[PDB]
């Protein structure tokens, strides 16, 4: 009674100064907390003198609102957006103008967190309850298949309560719960026939062997290793898959007197390097290997930030970063050319592993695609260990050729 | 529920003797092939008559055929006492109360142009024997709303 | 171990303990204690798959050593001596795995077999090329030294790793996922099955199907990844799995979540042919999968008495009374032939189908009463049945009798129908009233769907619709709860009730079905409504005190006559009017009802003898009058007597009298001017009457009619009334009396309405009636600027383009068009208005103009279509000579190719890039490779005119281009050129996205372009390298489109007219039953002409076509696809070597031997199993692949399209759906009309059928077609009106094509030969989709026209480029 009267000349200033300041912050999140504590407190009973002056403000909160939800952000971001969006204290009688702004989010509730699809599955039986169906049927017109499929699959939720809603609403949608979907819904397929990388297992028993894929073990593996919910003993077993992955992947043929009879000669600081430029635009689709390769490599390096998997992680990604940067400069350098890198030579498909001819062996330049998913990870405590691996190839490349000025002519910096 | 018939209990015996096991004890050597009688039970409830496979019936009518197998074997009374003409005449009387069901069904120039739908639009001011064109009708309309607006 | 894990499963301590003790009691002291492990075989169990890593650990050491460490035994083990009943919704699975894993050799060096991935060493580079280099290499400071030695010990220490150390690993990490640990099983079964001899194999596929069954394994019934899902799923993954019961088969498909799997699995046993028993159980199954039309085609393959596919043929198309007809003298026929003799075993499903199939018609009919009669006969009570049809006729003593003589055995999976029978009782039963238990019957009837949707497959479908039916009527219980619980005296009359009573009554009346439903629902769901709404009636009449007005039992009347005439109206809809009737007399016998409700009533009554009325007889007709004049109208309102008079006007229309029609149409629409029925019946008679007596003062009058009609109503509706009136416009005389007439009542009508048509309107823009149609165009596009820009521009630009070539004579400038100056003043005027969006859109085409790639894809493409060309002309010659000369237009065409080869508004884009066009045209490479070409293209020289040498040398220089242009960049950044582009946001302007405005939608959520992507993919498809553009917008949502090159302005913009046309006959698809039952609908991408030569077409990613799997597949293979061709051509040429023209024999061999040597019709069969693993993906995708199919070729059949060749057809893999690449009409060139008359009427080819498993094609297929060309033949969609607007501009244009040869005057064609043109033309369709749609005896020509399709006598005979076997 006493306290609206403050508060009402600040809300639409509050509002806009959080909206055009969280744009343009440092940490973003502090503001949309505010901005869900403000609406519910103006939610929270029937003050009916905010309520005015708040109107106003959905034509362009909404908007703002939408855009947010709708790029990419962080996990956490998203579900506060879409559940600060979704939880507006403003009754549907005023919001009938800018009702079309919320299915986006709404959609995207319902495919969210537990607390997401309970908050989405209210909405959607507040407006199914308090609005007529054909005007609602109308209304989602734009976008059923989506709405359609996530009320779908959160029929199958481990919640009781939740499947249950979601059965109440999709009874209460009527015949329209079945209606054709234009927008047919997506199924699984396999793009290449090539098989993907596999380990051998012997069995003496009955004097044969088996091969053992192992792309979606390695899936398995990079994504128990990312995510924070694992335990872990979980995660050291994921490391040690993927570092027996990496090491079952090479020939490991290389001498010691071989090696430094290789390395030293003259030409690999007398000879001028060939100037070819790489460029991914050339590069085909990525093959199972290739982006199994992918997968090892950044799992490595997350292992590498993990704190109890960083002691056995680090020395094992610094040498293997070392062997991919020395193969590669002695493939593409010294006296012995590829046919793709000598003079003369111009971008081709013949750098990179592809269903089609390529290269001969296995590409290393995929360390550097690596190093890229990696620093562009959502999580930007893994762009230290991209540095460090920078660091170490730029290191290694002028030890083996000297004058460090001389080494960035490498195709692999371009 | 309904009586059993001979063809179905047939079908249960032998969809119990294709879960490889003897009636002697259901559960022979290789315990894992423990009694499917949810299987016998969908493979039973398949044949002439209505359903009648509930948890209960698959048990206990196996029971009822351990004893008369350890008289006629079933596999006798199959092939014998006339193999197709008990499940034949059960569905010829089902086809026969249908017949009776669909026969018993039901099966389901006056001109007069009186004068009360003309004098109605009489009262109404609008002349029914002289068609007025679509034009004049429009320009009527046109008129009309130009009073409206008036 | 019973209890402390139930009541203490959080507190992991004591857990831990009591598993330690019972492996202590396992481990030690063996010898004196071995029969206390027989009953804890739980224990150890729960101990093995604990979340535990150390107690799993120690667990599976003790539960390893106690077998053979051999990969046989062990299988054996899991397999029947081991019971994981015990385990408990576990995925047991996982310790198969650990089992399987662990017997594996661990003491040996690591490594692969994939040598094709291997990693090259450092010192592989000493190997790899020639011996003396190396050789003299090998015979050739401490800081590379230290890097080298560290470098080998790291070495050194990876080749320490064993194999052991990742097996282990990777079990862990499997214990964790369920999910991609399934898959590893799935994968590795069938590598065991691999090494294992054929003595293990056999014994182990004889005691598998045991293990599938293994009896009380059944808790995973209810596992979302149940084991017994995998395991057979693995084992029909192996090569020799042929043992297999399909009893078993049919059981864990319904059972466990492997109904399409399992499905798949009974079809390919059937197709290879005492083995009834497979068909039987597919049968079963296809009936337990709701899909009826693979149901109807496996029975009507196993068909033995001919009136049993009769009645099949019309209850799956909705003839409900004929069919059950048809089944009773199906079952009489029967019971004569058992009279006569008994019958075969084998014949008892036919007859089982009988019963269930007219128990099912019979429903349907409303025939309840028929049905109680049936189902309670004392010999053979069938208390299923009588408990469904029991409360429909309020019969509650039998329906509670049948209730308690299921509720002990119903089938597990009704258990929800039987709470909500339960339910119905307890509400609804006399001497019963207990509303005690009624909330919690709905929660236990709502988590029991839900456990059997649970139970059903991931992708929706028909499976699904039950539940989603079952849904509504749930929670119409709900709602009846608190009905009744506020109709008792303690509450009635209260207003705190009376208000949630109407808006429970508000939102039954708002709340419907979808018309794709079976009547059943529509019944089930209304009949259990007026239930309550009766109640509410009587329970207004004992309380005379409360409430007294007479107002809430006038509302539980209207509610009940709202509602029986809802269902009269649906029923009539799916076409029924016995039934119709029948409710009429029902809602007769009432003492009073509204007077609202009973025009409505009246109004379907008119409606049904409308529809009935097309071979009316005299004497029903006539009775059906005097019935119609027999209603009285006193106490009636005014539009109602508008609204009777317009049907009455239109049933006497119906009969050739036309006087007293027009007299009340007339009296209809001066009654009430604003109906819009009335006077759009009035326009179509005027209409009709102008057609036949040609009188100029009754077009107007249809005009106006129309107009009148479009005005106040929506544009959906009154597309058809637009279509009518554009037509029109090609009957005006010289003084363009009708051309006044439209111009002087437009204005009222919303602008729209026109965007659907803006094409057909911009052809007669060109006409003597110009200055009225501009006006009109420019007023409709002052409120869509974008959807008059784009058109007009593209159309003033190929007008420019044209004159160009007409006046080759005079150099420079010349004076523009009447037409021209008359589509650029509307465009100067739209500048005017909306400067800045069209300055954004026209920012855009310029940018866009950068897409002008080079000269290597434009060649290659110039190439072939000179091969397309030269194969479509040499099989004219094929069977003539085959040593054919080169013609004359091909010829001067690959001139032209070979002389330009490539190099052929006041902007400064298109001079920058004739700039840099002829800057790398400076090159070495490209000039070698012209001289090259032109010392081989060269035609003066003797032997090189013959056409197929011609064709050699076009094959070898495309293979030669096709191995050069594979070293190309695939992608480049738009921001590169594209400035404005890569600049563009939703800040500059609010343009849309191409193709909004084509189609009107009722909501204005319109995507808005945000920005677009950065990055510009180059695919290649339609044979050229197209560029793929990707836009976001302001939703995140990105939308990928190909900015194509026509490089041909005619057949562009005839290609791009079947799509309008195929968007315009999609709505009808959606409003009819047996087509939404069967998600019909046509795959039309949007596609926008933004000038003569590019064009913006909508696109998806993943969509291969027929020719690119084909050579997919040969490269896989490693073969030339132009093999079977040149084949082909070479029989022919060695067969008229000795003067024998190639005869029918000739081709049918030939067919024959390219399809069993290099082409098999297994190809795109094995391709979509390889490409779909999984059974429900490869389902999905089949039925979409034949549904789609199906539309295309009736559309291509009915509709005189081009022969749908191979390449054409765009195959959606994230979808299924099929579009083809830009239909257009083959009308003749020389005669002006359509004669699409080839030996096959559509893409039927021997892979297709394969692929379709010929079911598929039997059922779906021609269900699909049947049923589309019943729905167009309605003549209430009155597609012939949109046939023949969209064949006036297809014929206008050959007109002009045929006349421009010889040279407004010529402007205009005429006034009566282009009418009478296309009245021919639009006929040839109209009876073509007749033929189509007659269904008479059940039988129908769509299956002669399926059988012609694929039959080899007339494939054989079909263009080898039309390729016959793919
Ligand atoms: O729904 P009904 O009352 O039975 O009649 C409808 C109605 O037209 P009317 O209500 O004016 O008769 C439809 O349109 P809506 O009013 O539902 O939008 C539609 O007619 P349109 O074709 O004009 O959309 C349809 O017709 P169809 O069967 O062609 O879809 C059908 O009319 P019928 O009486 O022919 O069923």
């Amino acid at each position: 009674a006493e306290n609206e009267q403050m508060l009402k000349p600040h809300l639409h200033k509050i509002v806009n100064s959080s909206m055009e300041l969280a744009q343009t912050a440092k940490e973003p999140y502090n503001y949309f907390l505010l901005l869900r504590a403000l609406f519910r407190s103006i939610g929270g009973g029937s003050h009916d003198l905010l309520y005015q002056e708040f109107l106003p403000l959905l034509p362009n909160l909404l908007q703002g609102l939408n855009m947010l939800q709708s790029g990419l952000h962080k996990q956490h971001m998203k579900d506060l957006f879409v559940e600060l969006c979704l939880t507006v204290p403003v009754r549907l009688s005023s919001l009938l103008p800018y009702l079309p702004m919320l299915m986006d989010p709404l959609v995207s509730a319902l495919n969210g967190s537990q607390t997401l699809v309970s908050q989405g599955l209210r909405t959607l039986e507040l407006c199914v309850d308090n609005l007529q169906p054909d005007f609602l049927y109308d209304h989602i017109q734009p976008v059923r298949a989506e709405l359609m499929q996530a009320l779908w699959r959160t029929l199958r939720n481990p919640a009781d309560s939740i499947s249950h809603v979601a059965y109440r609403v999709l009874g209460k949608f009527g015949g329209s719960n079945r209606k054709m979907l234009k927008e047919s819904q997506k199924l699984h397929y396999v793009v290449t026939e090539v098989q993907g990388p596999s380990i051998t297992v012997e069995f003496s028993d009955c004097k044969a062997s088996l091969q053992l894929p192992m792309e979606k073990a390695i899936e398995t593996a990079l994504d128990c290793l990312k995510s924070a919910n694992t335990e872990p003993y979980y995660r050291r077993q994921a490391w040690e898959v993927i570092k027996c992955f990496l090491v079952a992947m090479m020939s490991l043929e290389d001498n010691k007197h071989a090696l430094y009879q290789l390395l030293a000669h003259p030409n690999f600081t007398e000879k001028t390097i060939p100037n070819v430029i790489i460029s991914h635009r050339y590069k085909a689709q990525d093959t199972p290997a290739r982006k199994t390769f992918e997968q090892a490599l950044t799992g490595a390096f997350m292992s590498a930030v993990i704190k109890d998997l960083r002691p056995s992680a680090l020395p094992f990604v610094a040498s293997l970063i070392r062997h991919y940067t020395m193969v590669a400069v002695a493939q593409q350098c010294g006296p012995f050319l590829l046919p793709c890198y000598q003079v003369g030579s111009q971008p081709s498909t013949a750098m990179f592993h592809s269903e089609e001819n390529g290269s001969k062996g296995m590409d290393p330049l995929v360390l550097i695609d690596a190093i890229a998913i990696c620093m562009a990870y959502e999580e930007k405590e893994l762009c230290k260990i991209g540095e460090v691996a920078l660091a170490v190839i730029f290191d290694v490349a002028s030890i083996i050729l000297g004058s460090k000025e001389r080494a960035c002519q490498l195709p692999l910096f371009s | 529920n309904p009586e059993w018939l001979i063809s179905e209990d047939w079908a249960l015996l032998q969809a119990v003797k294709q879960l490889l096991e003897l009636p002697l004890n259901l559960t022979i050597v290789s315990p894992a092939h423990t009694p499917n009688w949810d299987l016998v039970s969908d493979v039973v409830n398949s044949c002439s008559r209505i359903y009648r496979s509930s948890k209960q019936c698959r048990n206990r009518y196996e029971n009822v055929i351990i004893p008369r197998e350890e008289p006629l074997r079933t596999s006798q009374i199959y092939a014998q006492d006339e193999n197709a003409t008990h499940t034949q005449l059960y569905t010829s009387h089902f086809d026969l109360m249908k017949m009776t069901a669909g026969k018993r069904s039901p099966p389901i120039n006056p001109f007069q142009k009186n004068p009360k739908h003309a004098s109605v639009l009489a009262e109404s001011g609008i002349n029914y024997d002289k068609p007025l064109p679509p034009i004049q009708v429009a320009s009527l309309r046109a008129e009309r709303i130009a009073k409206e607006k008036k | 171990m019973t209890y402390i894990e139930k009541r203490f499963p959080e507190d992991l301590e004591l857990n831990a303990q009591f598993l330690d003790l019972v492996n202590y009691v396992y481990r030690d002291e063996t010898l004196s204690g071995s029969e206390l492990t027989a009953k804890l075989e739980p224990a150890f169990l729960s101990g093995l798959r604990c979340a535990q890593p150390l107690i799993r650990a120690k667990f599976f050491e003790v539960f390893d050593n106690s077998m053979k460490r051999r990969v046989y035994e062990r299988l054996l083990y899991v397999t029947c001596s081991q019971n994981w009943e015990a385990m408990g919704n576990h995925f047991w699975i996982k310790q198969c795995i650990e089992l399987l894993l662990a017997v594996c050799e661990k003491s040996t060096p690591i490594g692969t077999s994939c040598q094709g991935a291997m990693l090259p060493s450092i010192t592989n580079v000493i190997n790899l090329a020639d011996s003396h280099d190396r050789a003299a290499f090998a015979m050739v400071g401490n800081q590379l030294h230290m890097l080298t030695n560290r470098h080998d010990k790291f070495l050194d220490t990876l080749r320490e790793v064993k194999t052991g150390a990742l097996l282990s690993a990777f079990v862990q990490l499997c214990h964790i996922s369920t999910t991609l640990a399934e898959k590893t099983w799935v994968q590795l079964f069938p590598r065991l099955w691999k090494i294992l001899s054929d003595r293990q194999q056999h014994a182990l596929a004889g005691e598998i199907s045991p293990f599938l069954c293994s009896g009380s394994h059944q808790v995973q019934r209810d596992c979302q990844p149940s084991a017994l899902n995998c395991f057979v799923e693995a084992m029909s993954q192996c090569v020799p799995p042929i043992p297999i019961r399909p009893c078993v088969l049919k059981y864990l498909g319904k059972t466990h979540n492997l109904w399409f799997r399992s499905t798949l699995m009974l079809e390919h046993q059937a197709f290879e042919k005492p083995q009834q028993e497979i068909l039987d159980s597919l049968a079963e199954l296809y009936s337990l999968l709701q899909e009826e039309d693979m149901w109807a085609g496996l029975w009507q393959k196993r068909c033995k008495y001919s009136e049993t596919a009769t009645a099949i043929a019309y209850e799956q198309h909705g003839f409900f009374e004929q069919a059950q007809e048809s089944y009773e003298k199906a079952m009489d026929k029967a019971k004569k032939e058992h009279e006569r003799s008994n019958a075969s075993p084998a014949i008892f499903p036919e007859y089982q189908l009988w019963e269930d199939h007219w128990i099912r018609c019979s429903k349907e009919l409303n025939q309840w009463e028929a049905l109680t009669e049936y189902g309670q006969s004392k010999g053979h009570i069938n208390p299923y049945l009588v408990l469904e049809c029991a409360w429909r006729v309020s019969n509650w003593t039998a329906m509670k009798e049948a209730l308690v003589q299921v509720e002990v055995s119903c089938p597990k999976e009704m258990a929800w129908k039987v709470n909500m029978y339960r339910g119905y009782l307890a509400i609804c039963h006399p001497e019963e009233q207990q509303l005690s238990f009624i909330e919690r019957l709905v929660e236990m009837a709502s988590s029991l769907a839900i456990r059997e949707w649970r139970r059903l497959p991931h992708v929706v479908s028909h499976v699904h619709t039950p539940l989603l039916q079952a849904a509504q009527q749930i929670i119409e219980l709900q709602e009846a709860a608190q009905i009744n619980a506020g109709l008792q005296p303690t509450n009635l009359g209260r207003n705190n009730s009376l208000h949630d009573m109407k808006t429970v009554v508000k939102t039954w009346r708002n709340r419907l079905p979808i018309v794709s439903d079976d009547l059943s629902h529509w019944s089930s769901i209304f009949m259990w409504r007026q239930h309550h709404y009766q109640a509410i009636v009587t329970a207004y009449e004992n309380s005379s005190q409360h409430d007294p007005s007479s107002n809430n039992a006038m509302l539980g009347v209207h509610a009940s006559a709202s509602a029986i005439i809802q269902y009269g109206k649906i029923a009539r809809k799916q076409g029924l009017v016995n039934v119709a009737l029948d409710i009429l007399s029902r809602i007769h016998t009432i003492p009073t009802v509204p007077i609202v409700d009973c025009f409505q009533k009246i109004r379907q009554q008119v409606k049904c003898y409308l529809q009935l009325a097309g071979v009316m007889g005299k004497n029903e007709c006539m009775q059906g009058l005097e019935v119609i004049e027999s209603t009285n109208l006193k106490y009636f309102t005014k539009e109602m007597t508008a609204e009777f008079y317009a049907l009455k006007g239109m049933f006497l229309a119906q009969i050739n009298k036309s006087e007293e029609a027009n007299k009340a149409f007339s009296a209809a629409v001066q009654m009430h001017d604003v109906l819009v029925k009335a006077w759009a019946m009035w326009g179509d008679y005027l209409e009709n009457i102008f057609v036949k007596e040609r009188q100029l003062h009754l077009g107007v009058s249809a005009i106006t009619c129309y107009l009148h009609a479009c005005r106040h109503q929506n544009e959906s509706k009154s597309r058809k009334y637009l279509a009518k009136v554009l037509w029109l416009l090609s009957f005006d005389d010289d003084k363009n009396t009708l051309a006044d007439a439209v111009d002087k009542y437009c204005i009222g009508v919303p602008p729209i309405q026109w965007l659907a048509w803006i094409p057909q309107l911009l052809t007669c823009l060109v006409g003597s009636e110009g200055k009225l149609l501009l006006n009109l165009i420019s007023q409709v596009g002052r409120v869509y600027p974008q959807a008059v820009y784009f058109p007009i521009r593209t159309l003033y630009l190929t007008l420019k383009i044209e004159q160009r070539e007409r006046y080759k004579s005079d150099p420079g400038p010349i004076r523009a068009t009447a037409p021209m100056w008359r589509c650029s003043r509307i465009m100067h005027m739209q500048r005017e208005l909306h400067p800045t969006l069209l300055s954004s859109l026209e920012g855009i085409v310029d940018q866009m103009v950068w897409f002008r790639e080079n000269w290597h894809e434009e060649v290659l493409r110039q190439l072939q279509q000179g091969l397309a060309k030269c194969y479509s002309v040499a099989f004219e010659k094929s069977g003539a000579v085959s040593d054919a000369k080169i013609t004359p237009h091909t010829l001067n065409f690959v001139k032209k190719l070979v002389s330009t080869f490539g190099v052929g508004f006041s902007s400064a884009a298109s001079e920058s890039l004739a700039r840099r066009a002829q800057a790398t045209a400076q090159d070495p490479v490209f000039q070698k490779l012209k001289g090259q070409f032109t010392t081989d293209f060269d035609f003066s020289v003797p032997g090189s005119m013959k056409l197929h040498n011609l064709i050699s040398k076009l094959k070898k220089w495309i293979k030669i281009l096709e191995a050069k242009t594979k070293q190309l960049p695939k992608f480049f950044l738009i921001e590169e050129k594209c400035r404005f582009l890569s600049n563009f946001s939703a800040q500059t302007a609010e343009v849309e996205i191409p193709g909004e405005f084509l189609m009107p939608k009722p909501t204005h959520y319109y995507i808005k372009i945000a920005r677009f992507m950065p990055r510009v993919e180059i695919v290649q498809k339609h044979n050229t390298a197209a560029r793929r553009l990707y836009i976001r917008g302001h939703n995140g949502k990105i939308y990928p489109y190909l900015v194509m090159n026509d490089a041909c302005l005619t057949e562009s913009r005839r290609e791009e007219r079947v799509l309008q046309l195929l968007r315009l006959l999609n709505p009808c698809l959606e409003k009819r039953k047996e087509t939404t039952k069967r998600h019909l609908f046509f795959t039309v991408p949007r596609v926008v002409a933004v000038s003569p030569q590019m064009r913006l077409v909508e696109d998806n990613p993943s969509s291969l076509s027929l020719v690119e799997i084909y050579k997919q597949r040969c490269a896989k293979k490693g073969i030339e696809h132009d093999n079977p061709i040149s084949r082909y051509y070479d029989r022919l040429a060695t067969v008229q070597a000795r003067g024998t023209q190639a005869s029918h024999q000739v081709l049918r061999d030939i067919l024959k031997e390219v399809q069993s040597n290099m082409v098999p019709r297994s190809m795109l069969k094995e391709w979509a199993l390889h490409t779909f693993p999984n059974a429900t993906d490869y389902w999905t995708f089949r039925k979409m692949f034949t549904i789609q199919l199906a539309l295309i070729g009736f559309a291509e059949f009915v509709l005189h399209l081009n022969r749908l060749n191979p390449e054409m057809l765009q195959i959606a893999q994230d979808t299924g759906k099929l579009n083809v690449a830009y239909f257009r009409f083959d009308i003749n060139d020389a005669t002006g009309d359509l004669d699409a008359n080839r030996p096959v009427p559509f893409r039927l080819t021997p892979n297709i059928s394969e692929f379709l498993t010929t079911i598929g094609v039997s059922g779906p297929l021609t269900a699909s077609m049947i049923a589309v060309a019943r729905c167009f033949a309605q003549p209430n969609f009155k597609v012939d009106g949109i046939l023949k607007t969209v064949l006036r501009d297809e014929i206008i244009a050959w007109h002009k094509k045929t006349q421009e040869d010889t040279s407004g005057q010529p402007e205009n064609m005429d006034s009566q030969q282009l009418v009478s043109l296309v009245q021919k033309a639009v006929t040839a369709i109209m009876t073509r989709l007749h033929n189509l749609a007659q269904f008479e005896g059940g039988e129908s020509k769509v299956n002669t026209l399926v059988a012609a399709a694929n039959s080899l006598d007339n494939l054989c005979r079909m263009d080898p480029a039309w390729h016959p076997w793919l």
